[PDB]
Formats: C-alpha cells, structure tokens, sequence
C-alpha cells in the first residue's frame, strides 16, 4: 500500500547546528567539527542517512558529491525548500486588488 | 598427418592491445623523446588541462582556407577563462599584442590566431600538466 | 514492456546444406570449412588433416613456384651474368 | 473551396506502445555488446541496402547487382532503363562540371 | 563544474528539448521566392541554364590544356614501384619511450604495427619500412629492429646505441600476413613461406653494408666498423650485452613469423598449432 | 549494511568520483540501502547537449528507409506514342499522356525507391553520447541506482506505486546487467506496464533514456557501463575490427 506522499517543503530546524554535531558524534571528535572530512564512504552514509531519516529530507544524487564536508552539509540543509505550486507562490504573494489569478488545472 | 602443439607463446606475441599501454617509468626526465609525465600532484590551477589518450599535451596545430593558422588547447577542465588570461599573459610579450582568441567553453576548447603549438606546450609543461 | 532478448552471433559453425539451390557457392568450397576451423577450432568438426594442400594441389603449387620464383642461386647467377655483360 | 468543411477524425497517437517505448534499444549493441554485431545488423529493410546508402543511381546499381536476378521482368527493364537515364542526367546534366 | 549546477536548475532533458549545435546545420536552400525563384541561379538561355553544358576539361573546340600537353611518363609503372613507409628514430623513440615498442624483444613489423608505430597498407604497393635517419643525434635506444629499408645513418645510430638492424624482405602476400596476422590465423590456412626478393632487390638483400638479412654474416663486423670509423663513435661489443641472445635472434628467410614455421595452422580457438607431418608437405614448407 | 560500490577503474587524479545512493526495491521506503562511487570520467563529463542531439538524431535516422515510391514518366502505364502533331492542332506540344504535366503522368521529382538513411556516427562519439546522457540523468536527479531489480510481488501495481511514492517520473526505464538474469518479479511486473521499461544492459541508448523521464541501473550495470564507456578512452585505433582477436579485449 502506497503511504501518503511525503511532501517536499522542509524548514531547517532551529537546532540545527546542535543536532547536526550529535549525529556527527555519533557517527565518527576533533576541534572544528565543520571541516570533518567525508571522504570515507561509510561515515558519509551514516552521517547522511541518519540525517534523512531524521529530517525526512535527504541530500539529493546531484549535490551527493559536493558533501565534502560537514559544513557542506550544514549549509545544504539550513537552506529550505517549498513545494507550493506556481499558484499558490503567486496568489500568497500579497497580490493588488487589482490582479486577480485563477486557476482551473 | 596432423600434430599439435603449445608453442601459443609466439601467437600470444603477435596478438595486439585494444588498450594504450601506460607509459613506463623512466630514471630521467625529460625522456630522449622529449616527453615527460604531468607532475604529481596536479598543479591547483582553476583549469586542468587533461593529456591526451597517447599522454601527449593537447595543443594542436590548425589550418583553415590556406592562410589561417590557429592553435587549440582543447582537453580544459575547469575554468577555461583562466585559461585564456594566462594563455594571453603569456603570448602577448611574444606577439607584441594580446593574441585574439576564441573560448568554446562548451567543448572546453581555447582557440588562438597564429601557430604557437610549440611554445604553448613547452608553457604547459612548465605549468605541470 | 520487456525489451526482446538482444542480438546475438548465431553460435558456433554455421553449415549449409549444400543440396539447397539458394546457398551462395562461397559457403560450400573449402576455404569456408579452413574459416570456420580458425573461427571455431575443434568445435567446427573441419578434419584438421583437409587445411593442407592435397598431393595434387602441393604438386601444383611446388610446379607455379618453379615456374616463378627462381632460388637464390639462379637469380645471383643471372644477376652475375648481367653483370659481366654490362662490364 | 480547395479547403474541408468539416474538422478531420481526431488522430489520437499511444506514444507508448511497444514499438515507440522500446525504440532505440540494441543501438549501442557493438559499443556495450563486444562488438559482436555492429549496429548496421539490426536493419531491417531491403537486401541491397541494409547498412548502405547511396544516391537514386547507386541505390539502383545495387538493387540490379544483388536482386537483379530475382526481379520481374518489367521491374527489371524499368531498373535498367532507370539506370540508363541516371546515369545520362549524372554524366551529363547539371550546372557544375 | 557550474554546467551541471546549472542542468540541476534547468528542466528535464527530454526529446522536445534538442537543438544541433549552432552553425552545425546550414539552412536548406531552395529555388522558391523572389531571391532564390524565377530562373533559380541557372541565369539565362543557354547550354549551362539549359543543363547542357561541355564536360569538365573541353574548352569551346581549342584543343584542351590537358591534351595538348605531352605525354611523359610521370607515372609509368606508378602501381609496380615499391613504396617503403618511414619510421624515423625520432618516431621509434617515441614509442620505446612511451613503451608502445618494447626495446627488450625483437622489433619486426609486426611489433611496429600492434604499438601502432606505423601504418601498413601492402594493397597500395607498402613493401614495409624504412629507416630514416631523423632524430638519429638523439637516437639513445638499445634495439634489435628488423626494417625493409635502412639507411646509413639510420644503421650507424642503432649500432652506436648498441643496437642491432637488419634489412629483411617480405612479398606482399608475407607483408600482410606480417602486418595483420590475426586475419590471416582467423583465414584458417597454414603459415606459408616468405618469399625471397625479386632479382633486382637480391644484391640489396645480399649486401652487408644493408645488413641484409640474406647477406654473409661474416661481413656484418667489418661493416659494423667501417661504420663506427665513419661516424665517430666507438663500437659497443653486442656479444657481451646480457641482452646478446635478443639482439642476435633473426628469422629464418624463409619464416613469417619468430617462433613459428612455415606450414603451421594456429588454432586460435582453443590455443593450439596443428604441424603437418607428411614428408612431402614438411619438405615443401622447408623450401 | 550499507551497499558501498566503488570506482574500479582508476580515476583521473584531479577528479574525484560523483556518488549516488544505492537504493532498492523491496520495499517502498528502502530509498538509501548504500552509496556508490560513480566515475566522473562516465558520470560526471560535460553537458554536452549538441552530442546528444547528434547521437539521438543518429539513432532515430540511421535505421531508417523510406519505402515511399514513385513512377516516373518512364514507368507510368502507356504514354508511347505522340498523343497529336506538333503543329496544326492549335494545342501545345506533348510528347506522351504520361509526362509530369498531365493527369495520370508520372512524377517529376517523387521519392524513389526505397532509400536508406544510413550513416555512422564515430564509435567514440556515440559512447560519449551515452555517457552524456547518464551524467545529465545524474545531475538533473533522474538516475537511480539500485542493489538488484528484485521485487517483493511481480505485480505491475506495486512498482507504479513505488515509482509514485519515491516521486519517479511517469516513466521508468529499468537496466539490468544480461537478459537471462534479470528477476522474475520485475520481468513480470514490467511486461504488463507502458511506461516502465525494462531492458538489458547491452540495449541501453540515448534515445531511450532521453524518452524516460527516469532512468534505474543496477550497480552491476553500473559498473559494466563504466568498463564499457571508459575503454573507449585509451583506446587504441582499431587496426581490425574489434570484434576479431585482441591481446586484452573480451
Ligand atoms: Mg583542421
Ligand atoms: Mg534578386
Ligand atoms: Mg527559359
Ligand atoms: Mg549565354
Ligand atoms: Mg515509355
Ligand atoms: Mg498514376
């Protein structure tokens, strides 16, 4: 049976930093956390997979290769993403009393 | 009337390589051929110019309409604009002026009015590659 | 849909029946059975003792290289002899 | 008046079915297959020209030249004379020499 | 790289979205329109707007340039002259340097051929290789390489390095047999014997100052110092090289091939060499 | 366990290799079962859009022939004999009934014959147009790979679906290594689908990937389409073809 969609807007949570360094521990230490290093391909499973589990957003197959880092891997999941359609995106846009958008699809 | 044999090593020597053999490790460089092996670790230069299949740098003479002569860097991974501003700094003391060029970054492909094969790639394996 | 299994070499020596009118005569000589034993060994089922000329053949052969490719010693004679003519 | 009344039959195209889904599959059989078959091999079409391209003359040189033989009679003479006329007009004819 | 950033950004790549490459595919033109219509780039009445124009060459009844000038014999016998493909040293370094020749192994033809150090065709008249004397001041390879041709300072080079050279003929039929003998073992037919040079190519063959390979092998020395004496450089005694049995292995004139004899069937299938036995084809494959 | 594939050819020292997640199929959520090390030199090459317009227009043409065909003035029925005289008539000149200006003649400049549009793109360029095709599948987030084509049920609904769930396009096109060792499950699941396809290896190309929005290889397939692609570099020219005996060609 098809679970319901999982839906693609995600919003960075607050404690980003603090659970990111947890699952870090857990994973791998060092002084400067940021510049781990993730050459390794177990640790970067690991890292990545609980991450995706956790946040119920996984780093796609093309940025998978630019997570050089842990850092890089903050700033891939401190930066959000909407799945809102073109309608919504323009009709919660504080549209002028004037402009009316209507969409039949 | 008919006896066999295994004498195979004589035909196992005849046989020829689909693939390009590596080059063999040399004591001195550059080899009495004048070739010599990109220097390891690569140079950490913007742009990476990849040898060609054969291990030769690949700069390349070209010829169009009988009096155009252009030379082309044509296997560049990277930035192909830094290429151009070094391939410029480089050949504008030689010609007296900015050498005209054309960058394909699409193929990855620098293109220069004139012939300097010869220079470019001695510059290149100066720069490593 | 499934793809169709993909296209293969027909494995193994391919022999026509030579009492079909429609097989080309290029698959019937020997030169097609030496082909198919280099291409497939034993397998083929070509008697390795048939790659060799036969008497008369070998006979025909050693006659056209007497013919025409004199030994060594005849071409340096004659070309000794011309040389004493020219002299 | 050189133009219908009335709207044409709705033409209504399954882009995939069997033949448009599996299109292109075997292309790269040479390069991902050993080189066993090249690609040619998987043309399916005339006898004279499975793998072969050429001009309407070329193209009729070879149909005589492999099913000449098998062809009927008026077939043949019209391939003949076929012949003979491609080759006067690409012999003979034309703006450049 | 940024392109692939940029593809992350762009729609799919799909069948509705390819488009050649800009200046790949010149417009089609044709004779339709003012421009290009009426009397479509034919101009006015005459044979060349008719389509009937003369052949290439006439030229109105003048006698034609190309007959009014004299025959002479330019290209007399163009098809019978043999052509020899140059391998200069500066080539032949290349490859030992760069190891598509292997210096520690004879090199023959074939060697040449499978390290794609030369090009062969035996059907456009290539009776083999020469030796060329380019690069030869700096020539620094020990080599045992069978050539076609040589010459004189292509010899003294490969001698200097303490090498050896040896000028072997090869018939077009062993030529090519040489050059691609996966082809011929695949034909399924026994090795056959390499033909001897034609008359006018024996005293080449049979000359030491060539090295021929048909020529006295007690001459080779004499030769070999008349050429160190020549060239100014001292002779390298081969005999006590470790790689002597290498640089002194030649082929029989008679053989294709190092290690095998005329006569053979190589069975690549299953790895094998059939030999005859019959005395009337051992001494037919021995003549 | 993680699945962790890595690049058995060497990879070009200023290179690192492009990863992916090793997904499955037996189970809707089984989204990340491992990682795979991807050759950039087969993954990870330039967007080269005009060499896939190149080898897609290749293989759409080079297999076809037209069988259009028709008569010329020759070959029409009849139209031997002058139909009137030159002058007298107070018509204009005809020669036959049958030439391309009448009703019923023949044709000036129809198609003739079946004509072929054969022609061969170099191999190299249509190896770097399948390997074009699988970086942009890759970066444009199309590509999945999997451990095995293994199902839970060979019915059709099932991988309609996961291919929904996991937010696959509307169509699949499915690689496995050889056409003998492909699971049943699938076998049985894809034969009753449109737009999921699934084909071996051997029968992968540019034009198919192009005509599915996503593309599933298996990590064998994997590594066989980088063995395959990458020998075409380093390559040497071919002195026969390749499909005859060479020293270290298969
Ligand atoms: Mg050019
Ligand atoms: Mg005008
Ligand atoms: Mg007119
Ligand atoms: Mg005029
Ligand atoms: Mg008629
Ligand atoms: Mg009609």
């Amino acid at each position: 049976v098809c679970p319901p969609l999982r839906s693609r807007a995600y919003t960075p949570p607050e404690d980003l930093q603090s659970r990111l360094e947890s699952y870090v521990k857990e994973v791998f230490l060092p002084s400067n956390w940021q510049d781990i290093s993730l050459e390794d391909s177990r640790l970067k499973f690991n890292l990545l997979a609980h991450l995706a589990d956790d946040l119920g957003h996984v780093v796609p197959n093309s940025r998978l290769h630019q997570m050089c880092r842990v850092r890089d891997v903050l700033d891939f999941y401190n930066v959000p993403i909407q799945d809102r359609s073109k309608f919504d995106e323009l009709s919660a846009s504080n549209l002028p009393p004037n402009l009316k958008i209507t969409w039949s699809y | 009337f008919v006896e066999s044999v295994d004498e195979y090593q004589f035909v196992e020597r005849l046989l020829p390589a689909t693939r390009i053999p590596d080059p063999p490790k040399h004591e001195h460089y550059p080899t009495p051929s004048g070739w010599q092996p990109p220097r390891d670790p690569p140079p950490n230069l913007p742009y990476f110019v990849r040898r060609s299949r054969m291990h030769n740098i690949p700069v390349y003479k070209d010829i169009t309409h009988g009096n155009r002569q252009m030379t082309v860097i044509r296997k560049v991974e990277g930035d192909i604009w830094a290429l151009q501003k070094d391939v410029e700094d480089f050949l504008s003391p030689l010609l007296g002026k900015t050498p005209v060029t054309q960058v394909n970054e699409v193929t990855g492909t620098l293109r220069i009015k004139g012939y300097f094969d010869q220079e470019l790639k001695a510059w290149l394996l100066e720069k490593g590659f | 849909y499934r793809a169709r299994p993909p296209p293969r070499r027909r494995p193994g020596p391919r022999w026509p029946d030579p009492e079909d009118l429609l097989t080309p005569r290029w698959q019937l000589g020997p030169r097609y059975a030496a082909k198919q034993f280099a291409r497939y060994g034993a397998a083929s089922g070509v008697v390795p003792g048939s790659l060799w000329p036969s008497p008369e053949q070998l006979r025909e052969l050693e006659a056209e290289e007497r013919e025409w490719y004199p030994s060594l010693a005849t071409m340096q004679e004659s070309l000794r002899v011309k040389q004493l003519a020219e002299e | 008046i050189g133009i219908r009344l009335t709207l044409p039959p709705p033409k209504v195209v399954d882009r995939w079915n069997e033949k448009r889904a599996m299109f292109g599959v075997y292309d790269n059989i040479g390069i991902l297959g050993n080189f066993e078959k090249h690609p040619k091999e998987l043309i399916r079409g005339p006898i004279w020209l499975r793998g072969w391209k050429g001009n309407e003359l070329q193209r009729c040189i070879r149909k005589r030249k492999m099913v000449g033989s098998r062809m009927f009679a008026d077939d043949l003479h019209n391939l003949n004379k076929r012949i003979r006329y491609l080759y006067k007009h690409f012999n003979r004819h034309g703006k450049f020499r | 790289a940024r392109a692939l950033d940029l593809l992350r950004g762009l729609p799919r790549v799909s069948l509705a979205n390819l488009k050649p490459n800009p200046g790949s595919k010149k417009p089609e033109r044709r004779p339709r329109g003012r421009r290009r219509g009426r009397k479509c780039g034919r101009g006015h009445k005459g044979e060349r707007q008719r389509g009937t124009r003369p052949r290439l060459g006439f030229e109105g009844g003048q006698t034609p340039f190309y007959i009014r000038i004299p025959k002479y014999g330019f290209n007399e016998g163009h098809s019978f002259r043999r052509q020899y493909k140059p391998l200069s040293l500066n080539r032949l370094q290349y490859l030992i340097d760069l190891g598509r020749v292997d210096p520690s192994q004879p090199i023959d033809l074939t060697q040449l051929v499978n390290g794609r150090g030369v090009t062969i065709q035996p059907l456009k008249r290539d009776y083999g290789v020469q030796l060329v004397e380019e690069g030869a001041d700096t020539f620094t390879a020990k080599v045992n390489i069978e050539v076609q041709l040589a010459s004189e300072l292509a010899i003294a080079a490969i001698e200097k390095n303490g090498g050896v050279v040896t000028t072997a003929f090869y018939d077009p039929r062993s030529l090519d047999i040489v050059c691609k003998p996966v082809p011929f073992f695949l034909r399924g037919q026994p090795i056959p014997k390499r033909m001897l040079p034609p008359e006018e190519l024996v005293p080449y063959y049979t000359d030491a100052k060539n090295r021929g390979y048909l020529a006295d092998p007690a001459k080779f020395p004499e030769a070999r110092l008349e050429l160190a004496r020549k060239y100014g450089y001292i002779l390298p005694d081969i005999t006590k090289d470790e790689l002597f049995k290498m640089l002194c292995t030649r082929k029989d004139p008679r053989q294709i091939f190092f290690g095998l004899a005329p006569g053979w069937v190589v069975n690549m299938a299953d790895k094998k060499i059939l030999k005859p036995t019959d005395e009337n084809l051992l001494k037919y494959y021995t003549s | 366990e993680p699945v962790l594939r890595k690049v058995e050819l060497p990879v070009p020292t200023h290179r690192r290799p492009v990863q992916a997640w090793v997904e499955s199929l037996r189970g809707f959520e089984q989204e990340r079962v491992g990682l795979a090390d991807l050759h950039p030199d087969v993954f990870a090459t330039a967007p080269r859009l005009d060499i896939l317009h190149q080898v897609a227009m290749w293989q759409k043409n080079f297999k076809r022939i037209s069988y259009a065909k028709t008569k010329t003035r020759a070959e029409v029925r009849g139209g031997g004999r002058k139909p009137w005289p030159q002058k007298g008539t107070g018509r204009a000149r005809h020669g036959s009934i049958r030439s391309p200006l009448w009703r019923g003649g023949g044709v000036a400049h129809g198609p003739r014959g079946p004509t072929s549009y054969y022609y061969m793109l170099p191999m190299k360029v249509r190896a770097l147009g399948l390997k074009v095709a699988l970086t942009v599948k890759l970066a444009q987030d199309d590509l999945h790979i999997m451990d095995s084509l293994e199902l839970p049920t060979g019915d059709p609904q099932y991988l309609t679906e996961l291919a929904h769930y996991r937010r696959w396009g509307d169509s699949v096109l499915l690689v496995d290594l050889t056409h003998e060792e492909m699971p049943q499950s699938i076998v049985e699941a894809t034969s009753r689908l449109k737009t999921f396809n699934l084909i071996p290896a051997v029968g992968l190309n540019v034009h198919s990937m192009l005509k599915h929005q996503t593309l599933v290889l298996t990590l064998p397939t994997v590594a066989f389409l980088e063995d395959k692609l990458l020998w075409q570099d380093s390559r040497y020219r071919p002195l026969y073809p390749f499909s005859l005996p060479y020293s270290d060609f298969p």
